[PDB]
């Protein structure tokens, strides 16, 4: 959890596993809506 | 070319009408045949006859321009054909680096 | 009765004029026109839900961009297999020369879309353009999600009867065979079973009538699109009368003056 | 080619026709003169046009998109009005142009 | 960039001109007129609404 916010922050920030890999992609466009919103 | 339409209400009421002399034998049947065509719905057929029936812009007076909601998918092809136009010139690189 | 029987010399009210009214006394011009017009709730849209989300780009754009996802996402699989995939869709996640210009045109190319989804995400919590309501009498005919009547007994009900015209004879059909009764009591009753149907319900009335309710409280109701026919009001005078001709001619001074319409313009 | 009423054809035409069958008439359909309107000078006081032809006894009835004027019932019987109408707008209706690249 | 694209729509979406006689009356850009002499000029000339 003291690594998991530290990316989960580093990960609301901008914007190797292919479970990870598709979690980084549902929470851009979740964000980029808010943010557009 | 139906390049005209008729917005908003009308300003003031008017109407058209038969005449016939003062005191003529055939002013009040006239004055009663009219009111038969009127209610027998003869008037606004005919209305309907030579104005949108013969009319030749039949078509233009059922389609509504409305105010829409959403973004127009024209100016957004704009992107999506600097784009593809993008992935097309990079396949065109990825052979000349895998002779070299 | 009141001017055959001699009870009564003139009458000045909104009279319609008809054929069989006029065999008997003498009727003048008219003085205020009208007709069967179209009455329904302001479109309030005060209904939010997901269907508005999606409203900024169109249904045809949310469909289109995915198209492009994959298109890219796939060919960072050919410019370098479950992980390249595993790699775009960590790539189109976080927003050889042959893979550099790919995920940068699409920066570009995304670019557009989310600037272009912000700019008219704000055009419509501007202002609501809440008042978009089916207007032409033709298009109220074509549906059923909202019912629609008329008066049980009236010069309304007999119009839709008789009418040898396309448009009209497919609105008869469908009040004939419409259960539950699509028809009401009174002009009381119609006026308030349009407010309580959450938009599901119309009416068919005058136009004087219509144009009349569209201006007093709660104010709800819209007149929308023309008339449907052609009558006017009148006044009547005995036959053989010495006001029957002398009121008749006073009338159109009364209208070609801006009279009659500075007095629609008064009491409406 | 054609004679008699078969030449004209329009609204009136067929409300002539509609009008003779209630009241049972023979109707010569005639064109009133340099299209004329219902008007009256202020030097002579003469009246023309159709009105004109009515009170001057050149013809029997006259059935045309009539103005209903106070000058005009002073001197002639108006029917009915048989078609209400208002001083409107017209707009060339756009919105047709076509966004591009 | 983003900024100047949503001032165009709401330009637009203000959605002018809208159908009736006074929103006819209140811009100049799209001008109107009637006829010379008939009885649309006269009218407005002896009209005595504020519209």
């Amino acid at each position: 959890i003291f690594n998991s916010l530290w990316f989960s922050l580093g990960a609301f920030m901008q914007q190797r596993s292919l479970s990870g890999r598709i979690v980084g992609g549902v929470w851009w466009f979740f964000t980029l809506i808010i943010i557009s919103s | 070319p139906c390049d005209t339409m008729k917005v908003g209400g009308n300003l003031d009421s008017k109407g058209y009408g038969i005449a016939t002399p003062k005191g003529s034998s055939l002013g009040t049947p006239v004055n009663l045949a009219v009111l038969k065509l009127s209610e027998q719905g003869v008037l606004d057929k005919l209305k309907n006859k030579w104005w949108y029936d013969k009319g030749e812009c039949g078509a233009k007076d059922s389609g509504s321009k409305e105010k829409t909601s959403a973004l127009s998918l024209s100016n957004v092809a704009g992107v999506f054909y600097i784009l593809v136009g993008g992935l097309g010139l990079a396949m065109l690189v990825a052979l000349i680096e895998f002779c070299y | 009765g009141e001017l055959v029987y001699g009870k009564a010399d003139i009458a000045i009210a909104p009279l319609t004029i008809t054929l069989v009214r006029e065999e008997v006394i003498d009727f003048s011009k008219p003085f205020m026109s009208l007709g069967i017009s179209i009455m329904i709730k302001k479109p309030q849209k005060s209904k939010p839900g997901v269907f508005s989300f999606l409203d900024p780009l169109a249904y045809e754009i949310w469909m289109c961009i995915v198209f492009a996802y994959i298109g890219v996402s796939v060919v960072l699989f050919l410019v370098s297999i479950f992980n390249s995939l595993w790699f775009s869709l960590g790539a189109f996640m976080q927003q050889s020369l042959s893979g550099r210009i790919v995920g940068g045109v699409w920066w570009f190319f995304t670019l557009i879309i989310i600037s272009s989804y912000t700019a008219n995400l704000a055009a419509f919590l501007t202002v609501e353009r809440m008042v978009s309501p089916i207007e032409s009498a033709e298009d109220l005919s074509k549906q059923t999600e909202i019912a629609y009547g008329t008066l049980d007994s009236g010069s309304t009900k007999e119009f839709f009867r008789r009418s040898k015209i396309a448009v009209f004879d497919k609105m008869w059909t469908y009040m004939r065979s419409a259960e539950p009764s699509v028809f009401v009591r009174t002009t009381a009753e119609g006026v308030a079973r349009v407010r309580k149907s959450k938009g599901k319900y119309a009416y068919l009335l005058e136009s004087t009538m219509n144009e009349y309710i569209e201006q007093r409280k709660p104010c709800d109701t819209m007149k929308v699109g023309g008339n449907l026919d052609s009558k006017g009001y009148g006044i009547a005078t005995p036959k053989g009368s010495s006001l029957g001709t002398p009121v008749n001619l006073a009338v159109l001074k009364l209208s070609e003056q801006g009279v009659l319409d500075k007095l629609k313009n008064k009491w409406w | 080619m054609l004679e008699g009423n078969e030449r004209y054809e329009g609204y009136c035409v067929d409300l002539a026709a509609e009008i003779a069958k209630h009241c049972g008439f023979k109707y010569k359909l005639t064109i009133v003169g340099d299209g004329k309107y219902g008007a009256r000078d202020a030097d002579t006081k003469i009246w023309n046009g159709m009105v004109g032809e009515l009170v001057y006894g050149k013809a029997d009835i006259a059935i045309a998109p009539l103005t209903i004027t106070l000058v005009r019932e002073e001197v002639i019987d108006f029917s009915k009005p048989f078609m209400s109408l208002g001083i409107s707008i017209m707009i060339k209706k756009p919105q047709k142009s076509k966004p591009g690249v």
